[PDB]
């Protein structure tokens, strides 16, 4: 992504495909390494009524 | 022949008169869950775990204290028997303290085993549990009364086999504690056997306390040589 325009032109001519639009080196488009804390949902049997184990 | 025939799960069996439901169910090779019944102690009938259903009878009977009669059919795997077992397990685990990692009964606990086998998988008790003051009854039996379930095998063992008559049940309601009401040092020739008959970790062996765990112990049978009883 930091490659120069003549190197990009030679690279695109030699490959035959546009390589800058699909770069294999990861950049700032990735998700951040820190996240807000999550709150997980509960299962279908997290109930206080008609939750007998024999059913 | 005075013996009568009863039915368990649609199967006939021949039992003696005066034989309870639990003895017949053990005769057909099944184990009804229990906390207070003992084959060497008197019947108390208070833990209510042994509740089963006789067919054509809309009330569960206690299998540890109900004599059988001719023509009775006993359903030990019906829906209401499992509902009663789950309810009794939930009531027992309502006030039980979260002490399983620091309790010597872990790995050989009756309460944990039958909670896995017959109880539910979650607790609906959102309130605060009770707390019972501890007691000091000697240098052999480590006592933590918070984990007791009031099964009263202490009382029957102390009053029938040891015959010391020191243990008792003080107080009324949920605040009733199994103790001696005073700083009484319970010492006898058969004291440590109460550690055998406690289904919970309320009474533990003081020298053995916090030393090992039953799942990593190899069992080797042997004979006692300290006394000539063998
Ligand atoms: S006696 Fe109570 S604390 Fe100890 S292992 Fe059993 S359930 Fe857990
Ligand atoms: S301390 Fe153990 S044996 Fe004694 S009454 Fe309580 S549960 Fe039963
Ligand atoms: S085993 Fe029958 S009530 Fe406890
Ligand atoms: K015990």
């Amino acid at each position: 992504a930091s490659a120069t325009r003549l190197i990009q032109g030679l690279r695109n001519w030699a490959s035959g495909r546009d390589l800058q639009a699909k770069l294999q080196l990861r950049y700032q488009e990735i998700s951040k390494r820190t996240q807000p804390p999550p709150k997980l949902p509960v299962g279908p049997s997290h109930r206080l009524s008609n939750n007998y184990y024999c059913a | 022949s005075n013996l009568i025939e009863v039915f368990v799960d649609g199967q006939s069996v021949m039992v003696e008169p005066g034989t309870t439901v639990l003895q017949a169910c053990e005769k057909v090779g099944m184990q009804i869950p229990r906390f207070c019944y003992h084959e060497r102690l008197s019947v108390a009938g208070n833990c209510r775990m042994c509740l089963v259903e006789i067919e054509k009878a809309p009330k569960v009977v206690a299998a540890c204290a109900m004599p059988v009669m001719k023509g009775w059919n006993i359903l030990t795997n019906s829906e209401k028997t499992k509902k009663a077992r789950e309810g009794v397990m939930e009531f027992l685990l309502a006030n039980h303290p979260l002490d399983c990692p620091i309790c010597d009964q872990g790995g050989e606990c009756d309460l944990q085993d039958q909670s896995m086998m017959f109880g539910s998988d979650r607790s609906r008790f959102l309130e605060g549990k009770r707390a019972v003051e501890d007691k000091n009854i000697g240098p052999l039996v480590k006592t933590i009364m918070t984990r007791c379930i009031q099964c009263t095998r202490c009382i029957r063992f102390a009053s029938e086999i040891a015959g010391v008559d020191d243990l008792g049940t003080t107080g009324r309601g949920n605040d009733m504690q199994v103790g001696t009401y005073i700083e009484k040092m319970f010492m006898s020739e058969l004291s440590g056997n109460i550690i055998d008959i406690c289904p919970v970790g309320a009474l533990t062996s003081k020298p053995y306390a916090f030393t090992a765990r039953p799942w990593e112990t190899r069992k080797t049978e042997s004979i006692d040589v300290m006394d000539a009883v063998g």
